[PDB]
């Protein structure tokens, strides 16, 4: 920020850029070291009623795994053959 | 979607062939990258002046361990030993019995520095705020010995680091 | 027993082997491998040195954690020998020079020191002490060295009546300024030998061999009071020995005779230099001095040590000394020298 | 659904449990029990000897098309007579799927080197080779991977010890690293943590 | 307080110290013992007792949730004062 | 009211991540030219 | 009783992929001492090398054997292409490791392991 | 200088992680996961965190979520930034290294 | 003509009606000598009558691909001989046959 | 890019050197980058996404050549586009909590474990034991900078894992290190190890 | 049980009761199971234990002073399911995860009493009882505890 | 083809172990006792395998406590006991196996609390 003007021109010259307007090394539009305090929300559990934890209890809905065949009509695939990529409309070639 | 970064075609017109020439025998695109150095040349360095000057932290950071007081001056430490069971690096080694007055307190409670990871596992597991990872990581020693850490280097530690610990933790608490 | 130094683990580097022993002179040749030793079986070693840290440096992988405490000291400061003595059990004397300084001679480092370090232990309550002297040790000795050890050993023993005293020959190692100090003469072409070698012999012996017998006289109660001399199992002409050095080391060997005192003004010549000397008048005359027999002293079979052949371990000093078509050779390659029966 | 509840995708339970009897019925020589988790994750557990036919034909088929070996482990389980067991990770690029392939095998017994079908297996069977001790036959080039020079054992079962037999450091006499057997001075120490009340009924076992 | 055993060498706060004869005291030779010298059974004994007009009060060792976790504290003896067990202060009902 | 890190209200401005390596330079037929004009005139 | 072979079928012929490795270590100390430059000789590591042989005289099972072999062609590979180290082949002789006696007396004096 | 055969040697910084986690629990195990690809720090704790999330049969909340994807993509960016200078630190080129690392 | 498949090391091919043609004829061959009732010959056959069909039915490149789904036609060729490769080897493995050997009793058990 | 992209000698150092092609890439196990080299397009946020990687929009980098430069120009686009991801991100971030409210998985807030019996047990209880886990096994892979990293994790049910092996990519990469480097000379070799982009944290393990 | 709590009033808080050297009362966090009552009754032969009150004010112990001192008194430490009860010498010495569990045989007496002994890093932490039916079932004398 | 191998399970030579802890080892195998702390019986449902517990002592620098045991914290689950005894025999350990302590059946009657003649009755709830 405390270069001369002469100088600004030429590094800017140089690269080919106008390197004011993005630095490189930051100077007062980095936020504040200090903050004022938070008050974060709370989750969707945080209830006095309707809130029972085995209507809500993850872990206890896993289940063994599904046996298919053990050793005690058209082929298929394991799932649909995946969609062809389309090209990027935002700039396809680099 | 995808793009490609390598999928383009040089034109033939005698005007391209000809830039392409000069770039070729003029040099013209290695001078170019010699531009971009000169500017860095004129650019302020990014260099601070350490130890005059430190860089930023911020008050999570995760420090020198310290054992931490109530205002009256009694130990916060209850030796439940949370931060024992917690720790991944098995670094905290505690044993307890009643104090002369009754009260729940260690008589041993280490810490060895070269097993630690320095993840604060201990200070979330801690109940009363009692260890905790201070500011400090400017403590490097000259003997492995020196960074066996026992209760009474701890407390020397929240005694010396007190001021700032507690303006750390003030900062951060309802982030907790 | 104090309940600290009862004897704990399996031997090993984080074991209790209950020795606490402080070891003067341990940042030398023979200290190295003392401070070793009492470091693999968990000893608590105290290093008192007068030398510069960095060079203690080799010293500190020797030990777990907190079993190599060092210390300043200063030879004629007793205070600092009581500081480092007064919580050990053992103490080991191994300080020596083979040259005189401008601050310290013989009689200081051989007689004034390893008395101050007895009569302190003495009055500190430690309960062994070894005392390395020489196996040629003599009142009526040519040599200012070996005459010193004379009157430190009687020091010694009179002020410490229950120390161990060890009397070894030339010791030989990688370290050693003896089949080392044979190696470099080649850089001044031949090698002058007063008499040609044929009027002395040696018994060199092993650096293991020595510090094996002094660790094993710390722990045998039948040790103290007593002197022991560490000598090599075969006796050799030292023509014969430093042919094979050069022998080993495929080296041009060209011995020729010159006098006593022709070699003796060549050792004040080297003497003239302000640094570690590369040989001295005195230094001639303990290589040339015959190493004596004596009999009547427990030797290294008497502590449980099987002494190692010179043959076993020349390669070991000496492989460093050859040139690059030399390097491989394999101990094979040489043909042992004649042994005196 | 329920903000903390991991959603069930019912399509894909369906569409990999019929791709499993789908493998079964093709390859009923080798193929002992398929199964598909609760998080939609098919598994083929084989008998050993149809390594490579079954392998062969995920990557080969049409309709599968398991070009990519994802990982290639073992697992010791002592309990059982046959403690390794086997785990073929594989992803299909075709049909965006993953499969996985499970055999077994003793301390004793060889299982075939897939190399021939997955280039990557190379260095995968190296390791189950150097952390849990299970030769694989025709490995163009076995041998240890991730353990020291010499270094005894195999450190992945469960009953080699944590920390080892042998440590090593520096020794002055000999002028080199040297190997010793292994003291701590501070012991690991075991934690018994497991709570004496069952978590989970969905998988109890029966008396 | 610290103490000084025979030896001259500082008592801690859990009572250590090496009894003469014990080698291990030589590890402070030319250096020191570090011993914090402000002992919290100390300091926790010249807290003044609360005095409080209910049988039972709460104690969260001040500062809300930057305290221990809050519990309550019966006053129904007057043959001694009720003492929070997480931070040592103690309470008393008054008549 | 709660309180914690969010984006303003209408967003943050835009960001550029596209490549951008600017043309400059002389066409090749201009730049032969001074090349050769410096040499007739280093000749002469 | 009926199990898949890792190479031999019988110990017959694993007795004889044990010569053809003894063999091989057999020629090989003499490189390996003058490789790796240590200091000592040739007797000593053919000497160690049928203590090594020797330790698993008594197995009678061909797999183990079998087993043994392809452990033994590794560790000659890593040998023979000095991927090992100097102290790597020292580790055989445990030069640093002081006896430890095997009567009753001795290893009752010292502690409490059997 | 013609490269005949590469013999990658590795296990020179074998850790036995993997043994190590079966002495862990869950929550103490996942630092263990910063120090494998210890360029890409929060990406890997993301993919170990998403296989106990699937075990557990539990799902992260849509901010967490967020979070971890915006904090993936500045892993990859320190990822890349470390992968490309010192790529060409290698083949010679110097400077990138140093411009970057202050990024 | 396609330029590039995109693909590195896969050509493009000048003729791939003809050459799909070829390669799903010479699979259904192979097929022919596994028994009837092995499942791999029955799904094999009318996966691979499927492709026969469209490419006979579907002259252009670009069409074809997108009725095959397979990605480029070079892919789709690639797929095919390693079909013909499987198919051949499992006349040698067998796989229709009965399990060789059900497992000890509780291998598959999880947990413990 | 100004240093390097159109640089003659990093084009020499780099174009055509280590190429590899789509079929081998494959069988040899590659992922990420040194997949999509040499023209395969795949990438696990796109074709298996997690978290919210179906809601935010990205280009895929696909090569040509399957050589370094490809590679190197890959990376940098993929920086571009996590730039591009970041910003979405930063305009999408919504209000909530951040870990899930489900206190026998994630521990309780410190203000809560100190007024709330339950709290306190179940902050105890995980910061001891840990949460238990239903017995399973899972193979689970992200598109991690590097490449595809999974872990397989077993679970016995109870807090600690049985078994995690984990995939690291640049363990395949390297393993196809020999085939990549044939015919090059030693300098090759040097660029080689950098393009598969190796930390031997993750490969070693 | 649930993952957290909807209860906004203040505890109940309980006076602790001396009885005896070997049990430790923190009465506050007494469940009111009577576990401890029926077996001093039954077991122990005592009928010292007992509920005073009514209501949730209702409270365990004697009544009066009294020390609970029988040769199988130390049982109720491990009947009682919450740490109401617990052992004055073990108090605040280690934590259950910590120690090793050795299964062992008591010599106090000629019973054979089976036991578990609690060691933690080379010492002995405390005596537990280890169920055999045919011997000690699952107690053990205050001599051998 | 398989062959027929009928000599017992023997892998002490391919496992690595050293000797001194193959043959001077002592492995126990048994059911855990219930923690009488607790009524929960889910740590009683397996076998384990132990080894003998060797000698501990004081780390001189800071008391911790130092083993030379590299089996001291090994600790193997087994289903049954035939599966942990047929595991010791191929590693060479010689074991201990202990017979699993099932909890005797019991007859519970609340109504005996107040039985008119008998001395069930209780004198308090
Ligand atoms: C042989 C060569 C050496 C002999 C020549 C000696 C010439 C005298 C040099 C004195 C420089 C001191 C500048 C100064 O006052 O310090 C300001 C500084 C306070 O300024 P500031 O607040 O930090 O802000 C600085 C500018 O804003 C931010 O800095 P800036 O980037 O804006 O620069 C400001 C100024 C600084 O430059 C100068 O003043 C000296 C210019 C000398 C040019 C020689 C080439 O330059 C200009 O204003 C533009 C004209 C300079 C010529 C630029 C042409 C470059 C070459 C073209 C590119 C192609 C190259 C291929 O005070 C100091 O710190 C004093 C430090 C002393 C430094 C050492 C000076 C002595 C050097 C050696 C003497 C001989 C031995
Ligand atoms: C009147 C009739 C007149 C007749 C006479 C007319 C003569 C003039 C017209 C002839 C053409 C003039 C230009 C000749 C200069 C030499 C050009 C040259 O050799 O460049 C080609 C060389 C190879 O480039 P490359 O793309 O890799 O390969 C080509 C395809 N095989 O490219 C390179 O050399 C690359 C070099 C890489 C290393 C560069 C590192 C330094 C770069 C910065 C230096 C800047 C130059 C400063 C010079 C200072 C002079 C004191
Ligand atoms: C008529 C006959 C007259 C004959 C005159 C010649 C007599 C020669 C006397 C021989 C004296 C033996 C000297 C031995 C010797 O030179 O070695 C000592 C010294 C090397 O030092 P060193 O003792 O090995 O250990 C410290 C190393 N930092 O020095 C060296 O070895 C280094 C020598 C470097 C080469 C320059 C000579
Ligand atoms: N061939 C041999 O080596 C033989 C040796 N001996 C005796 O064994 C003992 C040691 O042998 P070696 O170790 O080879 O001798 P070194 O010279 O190799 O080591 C001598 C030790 O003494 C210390 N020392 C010397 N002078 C002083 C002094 N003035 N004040 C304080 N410390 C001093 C040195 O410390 P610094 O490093 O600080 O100088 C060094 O640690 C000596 O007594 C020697 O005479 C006996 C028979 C043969
Ligand atoms: S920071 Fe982590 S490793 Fe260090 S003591 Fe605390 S819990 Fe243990
Ligand atoms: S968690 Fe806190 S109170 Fe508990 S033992 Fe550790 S430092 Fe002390
Ligand atoms: S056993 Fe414990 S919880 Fe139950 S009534 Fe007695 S003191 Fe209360
Ligand atoms: S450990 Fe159990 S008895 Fe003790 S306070 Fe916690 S819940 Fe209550
Ligand atoms: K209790
Ligand atoms: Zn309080």
């Amino acid at each position: 920020a405390s270069a001369t003007r002469f100088i600004q021109w030429l590094r800017n010259w140089a690269s080919g850029r106008d390197l004011q307007a993005k630095l490189q090394l930051r100077y007062q539009e980095i936020s504040k070291r200090t903050q004022p305090p938070p008050k974060l929300p709370v989750g969707p559990s945080h209830k006095l009623s309707n809130n029972y934890y085995c209507t809500r209890d993850g872990r206890r809905e896993a289940m063994p795994p599904s046996i298919v065949m053990s050793s005690q009509k058209k082929a298929v695939s394991p799932a649909p053959p995946i969609k062809r990529w389309e090209l990027s409309q935002d700039e396809p070639y680099l | 979607t995808y793009k490609y970064v390598n999928l383009r075609e040089p034109s033939m017109d005698m005007k391209s062939v000809t830039d392409r020439a000069a770039q070729t025998l003029l040099w013209t695109e290695l001078i170019r990258g010699l531009g971009m150095t000169l500017s860095y040349l004129f650019r302020e360095p990014a260099t601070i002046n350490y130890p005059f000057e430190k860089g930023p932290l911020s008050p999570r950071f995760r420090g020198e361990h310290a054992l931490r007081r109530y205002p009256s001056g009694e130990e916060r430490c209850i030796a439940c030993k949370l931060c024992e069971a917690v720790c991944p690096a098995q670094a905290i080694t505690i044993e307890a019995e009643p104090r002369a007055d009754g009260s729940r307190r260690t008589t041993r409670y280490d810490i060895d520095m070269t097993k630690c990871i320095y993840c604060g596992f201990c200070q979330e597991a801690c109940p009363v705020d009692a260890i905790v990872e201070g500011p400090n990581f400017e403590f490097s020693t000259e003997t492995h010995e020196e960074l066996l850490y026992n209760k009474e280097k701890l407390l020397n530690n929240g005694d010396k680091w007190e001021a700032e610990i507690a303006a750390n933790i003030q900062a951060d608490y309802l982030y907790r | 027993l104090h309940h600290a130094v009862i004897p704990h683990g399996k031997g090993g580097r984080s074991s209790v082997s209950g020795i606490v022993a402080t070891v003067f002179g341990a940042t030398g040749f023979l200290g190295r491998y003392v401070v070793n030793h009492l470091g693999r079986m968990g000893s608590q070693v105290i290093v008192p040195h007068r030398c510069e840290p960095y060079d203690t440096m080799h010293l500190r992988p020797m030990g777990d954690l907190g079993q190599i405490i060092f210390m300043d000291w200063n030879g004629r400061d007793k205070d600092s020998i009581r500081r480092a003595v007064e919580h050990s059990s053992v103490v080991i004397n191994l300080v020596g020079r083979e040259w005189e300084t401008q601050n310290f001679d013989f009689e200081d480092v051989f007689v004034k020191i390893p008395q101050a370090i007895a009569q302190v232990s003495k009055e500190a309550g430690v309960e062994k002490f070894i005392h390395i002297s020489h196996l040629n040790a003599d009142i009526k000795s040519s040599s200012k060295y070996l005459r010193s050890k004379a009157v430190g050993e009687k020091e010694v023993r009179e002020t410490f009546p229950e120390a161990t005293i060890i009397k070894p020959a030339e010791i030989f190692g990688r370290e050693d300024r003896f089949l080392n100090y044979f190696a470099n003469i080649r850089w001044f072409g031949g090698v002058p030998l007063i008499s040609l070698g044929k009027k002395t012999v040696k018994q060199p012996v092993y650096i293991v061999d020595v510090t094996k017998g002094i660790i094993n006289a710390i722990k045998d109660p039948d040790a103290r009071g007593k002197t022991f001399a560490f000598v090599g199992p075969s006796r050799y002409l030292l023509f014969d020995l430093v042919q094979y050095v050069f022998a080993v080391a495929h080296r041009p060997f060209l011995p020729y005779p010159l006098p006593h005192f022709a070699y003796r003004w060549i050792g004040r010549l080297f003497e003239i230099s302000p640094f570690e000397p590369w040989t001295t008048r005195d230094k001639v005359e303990r290589i040339h001095t015959t190493d004596k027999i004596l009999p009547h002293l427990p030797g290294l079979e008497d502590l449980g040590v099987e002494a190692t052949p010179l043959e076993l371990k020349a390669i070991e000093v000496l492989r460093r000394h050859r040139t690059y078509r030399w390097l491989s050779s394999e101990i094979e390659d040489v043909q042992p020298a004649k042994t005196i029966p | 659904t329920r903000p903390t509840v991991r959603p069930r995708n019912d399509v894909a339970h369906k569409q990999l449990s019929a791709f499993g009897e789908y493998v079964a019925e093709i390859l009923p020589k080798y193929v002992q029990q398929v199964q598909v988790s609760c998080f939609n994750e098919l598994e083929i557990c084989i008998h050993p000897d149809g390594v490579i036919p079954v392998l062969t034909f995920l990557r080969d088929h049409s309709n599968a098309q398991f070009k990519s070996l994802a990982d290639l482990t073992a697992v010791d389980i002592p309990t059982r007579q046959n403690r390794f067991e086997i785990v073929y990770n594989l992803l299909s690029l075709r049909f965006n799927s993953r499969i996985r392939v499970k055999t077994y095998t003793d301390e004793l017994t060889p299982i075939e080197s897939s190399v021939p079908v997955y280039k990557a297996a190379n260095w995968y069977e190296r390791e189950i080779w150097d952390m849990f001790g299970v030769f694989f036959a025709n490995h163009p080039d076995l041998r240890r991977i991730l353990t020291d020079y010499g270094f005894e054992g195999h450190p992945f079962r469960k009953d080699f010890p944590l920390s080892g037999y042998v440590e090593l450091r520096y020794d002055d006499e000999v002028k080199r690293v040297v190997a010793e057997p292994v003291e701590l001075a501070q012991e690991f120490r075991k934690f018994d943590l497991n709570s004496p009340w069952e978590a989970f009924p969905a998988y109890r076992q029966p008396p | 307080g610290v103490r000084t055993s025979p030896t001259g060498e500082k008592v801690t706060h859990t009572g250590q110290v090496y009894d003469d004869g014990d080698y291990r005291k030589v590890r402070f030779v030319g250096r020191q013992k570090e011993v914090n010298e402000n002992f919290a059974i100390d300091l926790i004994a010249e807290q003044p007792v609360s005095q409080v007009g209910s049988r039972v009060i709460s104690c969260d060792g001040g500062g809300g949730a930057l305290g221990h976790p809050r519990v309550y504290i019966n006053l129904d003896k007057e043959t001694k004062t009720g003492t929070c067990g997480y931070c040592g202060l103690q309470f008393r009902q008054q008549h | 009211k709660v309180k914690q890190d969010m984006p303003p209200v209408g967003g943050y401005g835009p960001i550029d991540y596209k490549r951008n390596l600017p043309r400059r330079g002389l066409s090749g037929y201009s730049m032969f030219a001074v090349g050769i004009g410096a040499l007739l005139f280093g000749y002469w | 009783t009926s199990v898949k072979p890792i190479f031999s079928r019988d110990m017959n012929e694993a007795k004889r992929r044990v010569r053809e490795l003894y063999r091989a270590w057999y020629r090989e100390v003499p490189n390996t001492v003058h490789l790796f430059q240590l200091d000592i000789s040739v007797k000593q590591g053919r000497d160690k090398v049928r203590e090594m042989f020797k330790k698993n005289a008594h197995i009678t099972d061909p797999r183990v054997v079998d087993l043994l072999v392809i452990k033994g062609k590794m560790e000659l590979e890593e040998t023979i292409k000095v991927w090992k180290q100097r102290t790597h082949v020292m580790r055989f002789f445990h030069e640093t490791e002081a006896p430890r006696p095997k009567d009753f007396l001795s290893k009752f004096y010292v502690g409490h392991d059997p | 200088e013609m490269v005949r055969k590469c013999d990658p040697h590795i296990g020179l910084l074998h850790r036995g992680t993997e043994k190590l986690i079966e002495y862990k629990t869950y929550l103490q195990a996942l630092p263990y996961f910063d120090r494998l690809d210890y360029v890409s720090m929060m990406c890997n704790e993301q993919a170990y965190s998403l296989a106990v999330e699937k075990l557990l049969n539990i799902r992260p909340p849509p901010r967490a979520q967020w979070i971890r994807v915006l904090f993936g993509e500045i892993t990859r960016l320190l990822n890349h930034i470390m992968a490309v200078t010192t790529h060409a630190l290698d083949i010679g080129a110097m400077t990138p290294f140093f411009w970057m690392f202050e990024e | 003509l396609k330029k590039t498949t995109g693909l590195v090391g896969l050509a493009v091919c000048e003729t791939p009606h003809e050459r799909l043609k070829i390669l799903y004829t010479k699979i259904l061959d192979v097929l022919g000598h596994i028994p009837k009732n092995a499942a791999y010959r029955k799904y094999t056959e009318q996966i691979t009558n499927e492709k026969l069909s469209m490419v006979k039915a579907e002259p252009d490149v670009k069409k074809l691909e997108e009725r095959l789904q397979g990605g480029q036609i070079e892919e789709v060729i690639l797929q095919a001989e390693n079909e013909l490769s499987l198919a051949r080897k499992m006349i040698q493995w067998k796989p229709w046959e009965p399990l060789v050997e059900e497992p000890p009793a509780s291998q598959w058990k999880w947990p413990i | 890019e100004e240093m390097l992209t159109n640089n003659r000698i990093w084009r020499n150092r780099t174009v055509d050197i280590g190429i590899v092609t789509a079929e081998d890439a494959l069988n040899y196990g590659f992922s990420g980058v040194m997949l999509r080299g040499s023209g395969i397009q795949w990438d696990l946020r796109k074709t298996q996404p997690y978290d919210v990687y179906d809601q935010v929009e990205f280009d895929v980098p696909i090569g040509s050549r399957g050589d370094c430069y490809d590679r190197y120009l890959c990376r940098v686009e993929e920086m571009r586009q996590s730039i591009r991801i970041i910003s979405q991100c930063l305009n999408k971030m919504p209000p909530g909590e951040i870990k899930v409210d489900d206190a026998k998985v994630s521990p309780p807030k410190r203000a809560e474990m100190k007024t709330s019996m339950e709290s306190l047990i179940h902050h105890f209880k995980l910061y001891t034991e840990g949460y238990q886990v239903p017995p399973g096994a899972t193979y689970t892979a992200i598109e991690a900078p590097k490449g595809e990293f999974g872990v397989y994790l077993v679970s016995d049910g109870s807090s600690r894992p049985y078994r995690c092996k984990i995939k690291a990519p640049g363990f395949a990469h390297l393993a196809g290190l020999d085939k990549m480097s044939k015919g090059h000379m030693l300098a090759d070799v040097v660029a080689i190890i950098g393009t598969q982009d190796i930390v031997f944290g993750e490969v070693d393990r | 049980g649930s993952d957290r709590s909807r209860f906004l009033e203040g505890k109940r808080a309980v006076e602790d009761k001396n009885i005896g050297p070997l049990v430790k009362t923190i009465m506050t966090r007494c469940i009111q199971c009577t576990r401890c009552i029926r077996f001093a009754s039954e077991i122990a032969g005592v009928d010292d234990l007992g509920t005073t009150g009514r209501g949730n004010d209702m409270q365990v112990g004697t009544y009066i002073e009294k020390m609970f001192m029988s040769e199988l008194s130390g049982n109720i430490i491990d009947i009682c399911p919450v740490g109401a009860l617990t052992s004055k010498p073990y108090a605040f010495t280690a934590r259950p995860w910590e120690t090793r569990k050795t299964e062992s045989i008591d010599v106090m007496d000629a019973v054979g009493s089976n036991i578990v002994v609690s060691t933690r890093t080379g010492e002995v932490m405390r005596i537990l009882p280890r169920m055999h039916e045919d011997i000690n079932e699952e107690w053990i004398s205050d001599k051998t505890r | 083809q398989l062959i027929t191998v009928d000599e017992k399970l023997d892998i002490t030579t391919i496992t690595g172990v050293p000797e001194e802890h193959i043959k001077t080892r002592k492995a126990r195998i048994f059911v855990p006792a219930r923690n009488n702390m607790q009524s929960g019986v889910n740590n009683t449902k397996k076998w384990k395998m132990e080894f003998d517990t060797r000698e501990r002592w004081e780390n001189p620098l800071m008391g911790w406590a130092s083993t030379a045991d590299p089996l001291s914290n090994l600790v193997l689950t087994f289903s049954t006991k035939e599966d942990a005894v047929a595991f010791a025999e191929k590693n060479g350990w010689s074991y201990d196996v202990e017979e699993r302590k099932v909890p005797k059946p019991k007859s519970k009657s609340y109504g005996a609390n107040f039985s008119w003649n008998k001395r069930t009755r209780v004198s308090t709830k």
